[PDB]
């Protein structure tokens, strides 16, 4: 099945900077990809669907870029609240699958 | 009314029926299959109008028995009702040509 | 609240549980159910699928088959049945609820399994007050020791919830077949003995929730 | 019992062989071409399906000369088919519209 | 022709234990894998068809997936009649063409 690489396993930031997080996936899915957000003892929050697409109730500080096998989640500004695990989902081909996660440490 | 405008509409509201149907049943034919594409309702529908015209984009398609099944409906549905709208346009155009001549 | 998972189960070697999802607001006949698998400390795994208003029922199959999937239109609630579970089927399970449009827009608190032959013992909510002789500055710290239960999973809350800044609430550590945290709240000193503070402390796998009032030693 | 439903009828046994002796000759033809991929049965039969229907998925498709002779009578046989349904239903309204002038 | 790589030669495992074979095939493929088990003196024996398809008469200990061009063979519980190669076949392009096999060791 596809698989979802997720680049540096830990990405540490200064406060204010914009960081970006990296999903590799096997194979081309188009805009198939979607990003959750994940704190410590929460459980997972969608933040971007489709790549791209902002969620309602999500903070404009999320913005999600790329296609094809090449994907990056961002946010502009990092802040104490945004410290979690994010992950990101393929919904291309069935078997759906997850990356292995990212963590972001200010 | 004539007959073959009513059977014209008829194959409209028919064969839109077709494409929703066929939509669903794919996804649910196609998840559980390793590999499958044709596992969301949005671009199940976007399948089922493209095979239902034959445009042949290629871009998906069933890899299961009972989705080639469900396809084989939608083709056939499709292609029927276009062709069935063109016998609608052959009957109008007989029918007016007639009465060109006096008939 | 989209998806009511319970909290947590505990599960004896060999045995076998059914979890619950019941679910709620809008519901479409193109809903998926799935349920997510979540080692402590790893990564998200997806366990199976389900389509309610059909029953049909997917699974991963690069892994060990332990679940089977069912849904009860009715009740509005998705089952998993877990089957003779080790110390590997020992996780948090989600349940969320997928459009038909392949994203979980929603997601269920999560139910901890348990799997182990130590039986259920609710924890002692003991409170931690300042010694007599300690001096103090803006801020005052109190906390309350939440000790000897077992099945992992506890919520410490402070005043019922509405006291939620200044709050840490540590990992359990185990020892012996029994976890223990503590859990800390600041709040000015100015304030403390005056307005009540008390920390809330429910162990769902004993379905208990003791409460604990902390106030200045004798 | 009319000519156009008697067509439309054998025109359908005739097209489900063609389909069948078409799978089993695209096997035969590919099936010693390196890369050939019409090379099992069940697949095959999926792809003249698709073949006569021209729905066009691009999952299969001959590279051996005669595996593309086999295609073109699949294609002409279905096409063919499909459009002499469509005369059937056209001599089937024309009919009926004569009727609904009184003739 | 479609060249099917059979990762580790040897596979050694402790009794009891699930164990994984990995067939990775030069070019996507579907689910055109198949699945033999050949032990010592034995023919071979078709064990999974189409990467996951069980076969009657063989314990349910085995199973397969995968699809494009990573597959799996796993067998939940080792145990000694379990000692054989492990070959994979694909049915995709012409030539057929069979893994390098996999022997298994408890
Ligand atoms: C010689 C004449 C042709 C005979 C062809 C064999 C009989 C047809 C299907 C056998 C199914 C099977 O056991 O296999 C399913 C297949 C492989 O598992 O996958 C498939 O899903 C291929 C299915 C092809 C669907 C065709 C639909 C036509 C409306
Ligand atoms: C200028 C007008 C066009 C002339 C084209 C040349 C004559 C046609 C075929 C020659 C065969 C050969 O010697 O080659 C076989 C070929 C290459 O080996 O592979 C092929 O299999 C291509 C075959 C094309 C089949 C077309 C079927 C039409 C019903
Ligand atoms: C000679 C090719 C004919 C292709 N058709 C008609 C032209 C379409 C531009 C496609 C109909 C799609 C509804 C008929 C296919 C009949 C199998
Ligand atoms: C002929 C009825 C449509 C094909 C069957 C669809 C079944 C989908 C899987 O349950
Ligand atoms: C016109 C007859 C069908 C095409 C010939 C098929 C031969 C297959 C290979 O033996
Ligand atoms: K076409
Ligand atoms: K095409």
């Amino acid at each position: 099945d596809i698989l979802l690489t997720q680049s540096p396993a830990i990405l540490s930031v200064s406060p204010g900077e914009r960081v970006s997080f990296s999903c590799r996936a096997s194979q081309s899915i188009g805009t198939d990809i979607h990003w959750y957000q994940q704190r410590t003892n929460g459980s997972p929050r969608l933040l971007i669907k489709y790549a791209s697409e902002s969620i309602s109730g999500i903070p404009s500080r999320f913005s999600g870029s790329g296609s094809g096998t090449d994907f990056t989640l961002s946010i502009n500004s990092v802040e104490s609240e945004d410290i979690a695990n994010y992950y990101c989902q393929q919904s291309n081909r069935w078997p759906f699958t997850f990356g292995s996660g990212t963590k972001l440490e200010i | 009314s004539a007959l073959h405008w009513r059977a014209a509409g008829a194959a409209t509201v028919l064969l839109v029926i077709v494409l929703l149907a066929g939509s669903y049943l794919a996804v649910l034919a196609e998840r559980g299959a390793p590999g499958a594409q044709l596992i969301t309702y949005p671009r199940a529908l976007w399948w089922s109008v493209e095979t239902a015209t034959t445009v042949g984009y290629g871009d998906l398609y069933p890899v299961t028995l009972w989705g080639r099944c469900v396809a084989v409906v939608v083709m056939v549905a499709g292609i029927t009702s276009f062709g069935l709208v063109t016998a609608a346009l052959a009957t109008w155009f007989v029918g007016r040509e007639q009465e060109r001549r006096g008939h | 609240v989209q998806l009511q998972q319970p909290g947590a189960e505990l599960v004896k070697p060999g045995a076998s549980v059914k979890l619950s999802c019941k679910a709620s607001g809008y519901t479409f006949t193109s809903d998926w159910i799935h349920w997510v698998k979540q080692r402590p400390g790893h990564g998200l795994e997806w366990i199976g699928e389900i389509i309610p208003s059909y029953g049909r029922a997917n699974y991963n199959e690069k892994i060990q088959k332990k679940a089977t999937l069912t849904a009860d239109k009715s009740s509005s609630t998705a089952f998993m049945q877990l089957s003779s579970l080790t110390s590997e089927d020992s996780a948090v399970y989600y349940c969320a609820r997928e459009r038909g449009d392949g994203y979980f827009a929603v997601w269920g608190a999560g139910t901890t399994v348990t799997v182990s032959s130590a039986k259920t013992t609710p924890p002692s909510v003991y409170p931690l007050a300042p010694g007599s002789a300690a001096q103090t500055n803006s801020m005052v710290t109190l906390g309350c020791l939440v000790k000897g239960y077992f099945p992992e999973p506890v919520t410490v809350t402070w005043n019922s919830g509405s006291l939620s800044s200044g709050v840490h609430t540590f990992p359990a550590v185990l020892q012996s077949d029994l976890y223990t945290l503590s859990s800390s709240v600041t709040v000015p000193s100015s304030s403390w003995p005056s307005e009540t503070v008390t920390c809330n402390v429910a162990h769902p796998a004993s379905s208990t929730k003791v409460d604990k009032k902390i106030v200045p030693r004798d």
